[PDB]
């Protein structure tokens, strides 16, 4: 009979509704056999403690991308589902601590005083909830405020080669807002949001130490996302940093996000998609390469008077190779932003900084 | 969606008695093309070992997977 | 009712495979509804059929939140959009819903976005010139009335400023109604275009409007960007065939329609073409450009804008659209840096009315 | 021995390879009733279907299902060797495809098939197909045939093409 | 009784080990394989294919392995000797001595796979390091305790630049050195050990202060990729447990990324740009972040990069420029004119040029 054969063998419990068994894992990817009630882009928790994000849902397995190291995950491990999507912390208590890609504090200041829970993949603002860019974003540089002046709500790109003035332009604009943030006028203050993605460990520690000595790290969010972590952590650095800065624009304050850099975010998204058994596109990249950078930059727009009156400035730096701006990732970001700041390497070596 | 090795020809030999000849050193050529030869067998054959066909052509077993070489 | 209910079996990106019953499976280019957690819905267009009572569908929105085994009901027809005089002055989406916070579109009929083009016997040739107001357009390549116009140019040359300046001096004094359908634009360009038309008399919230607004920039996924050209052209085709009016379709940009289909072509089971494009580049571009022509019922002056990839006219998305346009206004990046406003090429621009 | 029935070539070669060795000493009639008992005790049972889609198994849960569905079921010939070849090659998820291809070989070489109109035909096991179709169509049209589409669609398409 | 496995497949450096028991090995685990040469073999686990089988990568030649050999698991990673006992000896990728001077009598044996420093344990500085060249003390000045990159093509001057700087800075630095050569030549390894013994760097009968690590291009792909992790483990123990300014000299640094691309096609990963691996930014960021300056000690990294056929826009040359403080690009056009060396002033940049 069928009931007599299952009593002497079969299996045990382990329901595949809210849990699952990892059949294969490696190079960040983890094929979990099960998870029927798990939604798309949901936070998964393994038995070893490493977090996961199920991005590829098949009919027999479920491809989940690990957010950490895959050295503790083996075949047959239990992968539980949290029930929610990929969210991050937000609120006014995040100013003053170097957070990571999931909202955890990496500066050693204990827990983060979060006032809400916002998702990483959020929708951008519509045409009815947006107004014209009329405010003025004082960057501090004399050559940028008179020529290509940026405002609260616009997206200004920063294309250029290495060691030319890409990261120096975004750091000078955040320190120049100390004259308006130290007072009491909330309409003139602009909170900074540095999202260091793809940088090294020594580059993130040197930039945070210079802002704290000049009274500028008290109202600036630091998103630590080095290249020594997984591919899912560096690719989700742009969506997690935009959710924390969107809380101030929806209440009545101004924000300023700095996605440094835009070239490092494109290489991290193509690494996780190639390991999940997917077809590539151009230059060994995914098919939705232009849709990933255009969706994260469209949310940083100036709101109208009925939405609170806030705005969000986006400063995406584009790392070029020898001044070539006619590339695949260079031409895609220049046709989505409202202007760009070209940083040539010829005038930077002669002394004309920037 | 399927797999190689045992397929049609190689799947009808294990149901009866696949003995007689020594399959550890010899083997049956299942496919040949593009300068390769998928021999079915060679269990005790080491990696990068010299081989010989029935017509006198030499061979070198590069990859040694399960069921094929 | 006999609703075709399906079950979600696969979900990777914008493509979502729905498994239905045997015989009750939907056809191609069919809208599939899906109940979410909010008050809206998840529209999904069926692209192809993988077999075994399953068809691969392309979602027109965010695919986050879908689990394996959810209910997927079929509408029975394609993506219906609101047509008529009720769509003028309102901001419509790719699925035919309002995004202007002005209530629902009170339309008596709803036509589908997927339709066949005109035949060879229904084509009506013409040779009338259309005055735009520029000195370099009225002397070099003149625009033809009722034909397709293409404003080719690179990034930062003057593609968005050319379509906005011509609509404030030709579309505001024309007898017919306009149809500004933006596909693959920006978030700030959609809010600035709607506010400029209200202060000039093109879109009246309390009176009468003669300009159809169709939203759909690059802030959505790949399914809403590729279907934005078919939804905007369905409202302009009804005013020239059923009503008989000289409609003016303004597409910005025209290069975003070909790039949106190649983003989901790799996950649908198709091999890539040249420069990372899809194999059906000439078939998808010809089916949408032939329907926006001039027939015996009315004319349709399409003033689309093509975006060259990093200033390159030899690409597969720029050279394939040059054979389906009468007047081509190609722009150069070298003339824009010298002070020419705008950078109009006097030798690269050609037209059929220059005889 | 290979019969002319094609039946695909990769997925349909599972039942065709075992049919050559099972067609000796009259061992084809017992394989039809034994193949139906393996699919009915793994589908509508909700007991032994805990390893149908999982990638576990591995000897323990792979050899225990082939011995319980042959010793206590209804198998004694070479019916137990069919489940062992699909357990090591990871092919136990498509058990309905291997059992459906075995019944098509006995109905083709010892009977008719195809169809005709309305429902099924008769599928006689005489010899030729022309002498059996004329003797079965006259006896089936009179008895029954409720006749409750194809002719109405062809007449409407011819009138629209000439207008 | 340790965890024993069986070999199921072998295609080059990739060897699939099928474990009979349920306790499978984890990632980056050293596996033993007895054969018959008083050396056995060293296999490192990379990923798990499922069904009680994991794909391992051998660190030596896989010629002679049959299907079904015994694969014993060590239970940990590839450990190597650390401390003061490794100074003056020629170690390999598995920590064994290759100088024919007996075994390395070390107290502790740390693993080659370890995590890098966090954001709170980093320490940035701006101390200039005088090298002695006229084109390096004025153009791109090197930093003490940072990462120095000597980029250039074949025949320009990559191996001669690292030898001249080690004979005028490392001889009077005070701390210990770490010359770990990966992908070098056969004659370069023997000539470097004989020149350092006659100058006082490595003393066989006295006190030494320079750790030598073998690993040329004559080995397989598993030993070349693991040569960078073995040399960096000895230099990290002298700066954290002892607190000394170590000097890591890699020659060359481009051999670590080129060795992993040849074995990535047999592990199931898809190819990237120019036929490279998909995890190019993840593998290079995990090893470059651990060779930085921390709060316990500094680590002056003086590696050298190799240009692929004289091209700086490659995937192995452009990805290593974002993890170095000072870069020294060597152009092939200036080497044919008579410049000794071909120090490009329009391409070499540094962070200390202020
Ligand atoms: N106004 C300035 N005056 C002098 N030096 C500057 C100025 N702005 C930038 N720099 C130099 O440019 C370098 C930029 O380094 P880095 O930020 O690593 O590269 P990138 O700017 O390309 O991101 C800094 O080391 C800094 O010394
Ligand atoms: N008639 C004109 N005179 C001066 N500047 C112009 C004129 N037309 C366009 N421009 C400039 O061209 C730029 C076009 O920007 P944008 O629309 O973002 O790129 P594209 O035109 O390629 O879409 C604008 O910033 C504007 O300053
Ligand atoms: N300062 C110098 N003066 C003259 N020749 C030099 C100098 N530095 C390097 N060279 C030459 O450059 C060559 C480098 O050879 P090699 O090390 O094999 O290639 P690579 O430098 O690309 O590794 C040497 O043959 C040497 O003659
Ligand atoms: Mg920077
Ligand atoms: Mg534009
Ligand atoms: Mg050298």
């Amino acid at each position: 009979s069928i009931l007599e054969s299952k009593i002497r063998g079969v299996s045990d419990e382990a329901n595949l509704d809210e849990t699952g068994r990892v059949l294969s894992v490696g190079d960040g990817i983890a094929r979990v056999f099960g998870l029927n009630n798990c939604q798309a882009e949901e936070l998964v928790e393994f038995a070893s403690g490493v977090k996961g994000m199920a991005l590829n849902l098949e009919p027999g397995q479920v491809g989940i991308v690990l957010f950490g190291s895959d050295r503790e995950v083996k075949e047959g491990e239990i992968v539980k589902r949290t029930g929610k999507i990929v969210d991050v912390p937000i609120g006014p208590g995040m100013l003053g601590r170097v957070v990571d890609a999931l909202g955890n504090p990496i500066d050693g200041k204990g827990p983060i005083e979060a006032t809400g829970y916002a998702i990483a993949q959020l929708k951008a603002p519509g045409i009815l909830p947006r107004r014209s860019v009329f405010e003025p974003m004082q960057t501090g540089l004399k050559a940028v405020d008179a020529l290509v002046p940026i405002g609260r709500g616009q997206r200004e790109l920063i294309i250029g080669d290495r060691q030319t003035g890409k990261t120096a332009v975004a750091l000078d604009t955040i320190l120049n807002q100390k004259r308006w943030n130290d007072g009491n006028d909330e309409s003139k203050k602009l909170y900074c949001v540095y999202v260091a993605v793809g940088q090294k460990r020594s580059t993130v520690a040197q930039l945070v130490q210079t802002l704290e000595q000049n009274d500028a790290m008290k109202y600036s969010i630091v998103v630590a996302a080095t290249a020594s972590e997984a591919a899912p952590l560096q690719y989700l650095a742009p969506f997690t940093a935009c959710a924390i800065a969107e809380w101030f624009r929806d209440n009545g304050k101004h924000a300023l996000i700095v996605y440094d850099d835009l070239s490092k975010q494109a290489v991290a998204y193509r690494q996780l998609s190639l390991l999940l058994r997917r077809p590539p596109g151009r230059e060994a990249y995914p098919g939705d390469v232009f849709y990933l950078h255009s969706r994260l930059l469209e949310r940083a727009a100036k709101m109208s008077d009925a939405n609170g009156g806030g705005s969000l400035t986006a400063l995406p730096v584009i790392e070029t190779q020898g001044g070539d701006v006619s590339a695949y990732i260079p031409t895609n970001v220049i046709s989505i932003t409202d202007g760009q700041i070209f940083l040539e390497a010829e005038l930077f070596y002669k002394g004309i900084r920037p | 969606k399927a797999a190689p090795t045992e397929v049609s020809s190689i799947l009808e030999s294990k149901i009866r008695v696949s003995d007689e000849a020594n399959l550890d050193e010899t083997g049956r050529v299942l496919s040949v093309g593009d300068g390769i030869a998928r021999v079915f067998g060679l269990n005790n054959c080491q990696a990068e070992e010299l081989v010989e066909f029935a017509s006198g052509v030499k061979g070198m077993a590069l990859n040694l997977e399960p069921g094929q070489v | 009712a006999g609703p075709a209910s399906g079950k979600i079996r696969a979900v990777i990106g914008a493509v979502v495979d729905v498994q239905f019953e045997q015989g009750e499976l939907p056809a191609i280019l069919n809208a599939l509804t899906i109940d979410q957690g909010n008050n809206q819905k998840l529209v999904l267009e069926v692209a192809q059929h993988l077999g075994e009572n399953a068809v691969r569908a392309i979602a027109m929105d965010g695919t986050e939140g879908l689990v394996r085994g959810q209910t997927v009901v079929d509408t029975g027809a394609p993506i219906s959009v609101p047509v008529g005089r009720g769509t003028l002055g309102r901001i419509i989406n790719v699925v035919g819903e309002p995004i202007d916070e002005r209530g629902p579109i009170e339309c008596k009929q709803r036509n589908p976005i997927h339709a066949d083009p005109p035949s060879f016997v229904e084509q009506s040739t013409e040779a009338e010139v259309l005055e735009t107001g520029i000195k370099v357009v009225d002397l070099l390549a003149p625009y033809a009335r009722g034909g397709k116009i293409g404003l080719f140019g690179g990034a930062g040359v003057g593609k968005t400023v050319f379509i906005q300046e011509l609509i404030n001096n030709i579309a505001k004094a024309h007898g017919g109604f306009s149809v500004f359908t933006g596909v693959g634009e920006r978030t700030r360009e959609g809010n600035d275009l709607y506010r400029e038309m209200k202060e000039t008399g093109v879109i009246n919230l309390e009176g009468e409007s003669k300009v159809a607004l169709v939203f759909g920039q690059m802030n959505e996924p790949p399914g809403a960007r590729a279907r934005v050209a078919l939804t905007g052209l369905t409202i302009a085709e009804y005013f020239r065939d059923e009503e008989g009016q000289d409609v003016l379709l303004f597409v910005d940009n025209i290069f975003r329609f070909t790039q949106a289909g190649s983003e989901v072509s790799a996950l649908l089971g198709r091999i890539p073409s040249a420069v990372g494009y899809q194999p059906t580049l000439a078939t998808d571009m010809g089916l949408l450009q032939e329907r926006i022509t001039t027939t015996r019922k009315g004319s349709v002056t399409s003033v689309q804008a093509v975006y060259v990839p990093a200033d390159d006219l030899t690409d597969p998305a720029p050279a394939t659209t040059f054979a389906h346009l009468d007047a081509t206004t190609v722009l150069s990046r070298g003339i824009s840096e010298l002070g020419i406003y705008p950078a109009v090429d006097p030798l690269d621009s050609k037209s059929r009315l220059l005889d | 021995i290979k019969p002319p029935v094609q039946l695909f070539g990769l997925d349909g070669t599972y039942a065709t390879a075992l049919f050559s060795a099972s067609a000796k000493d009259s061992s084809i009639e017992k394989t039809f009733q034994s193949v139906q008992k393996l699919s009915s005790t793994i589908s509508k049972d909700a007991k032994v279907a805990q390893v149908l889609s999982n990638p576990a198994l591995s000897l323990n849960s792979r050899k225990e299902v082939v011995s319980v569905l042959s010793k206590e079921l209804k198998l004694e010939p070479v019916v137990s060797n069919l489940l062992t070849v699909l357990a090591e090659n990871n092919r136990l998820s498509l058990f309905d495809s291997i059992a459906k291809q075995f019944s098509v070989l006995n109905d083709a070489y010892n009977g008719v098939v195809e169809a005709t109109v309305v429902s099924a035909k008769p599928l006689d096991s005489k010899i030729l197909n022309r002498l059996t179709k004329s003797i079965t169509n006259s006896k089936y049209v009179g008895p029954g045939k409720t006749l409750k589409a194809s002719k109405v669609n062809k007449l409407n398409k011819v009138l629209s093409e000439t207008i």
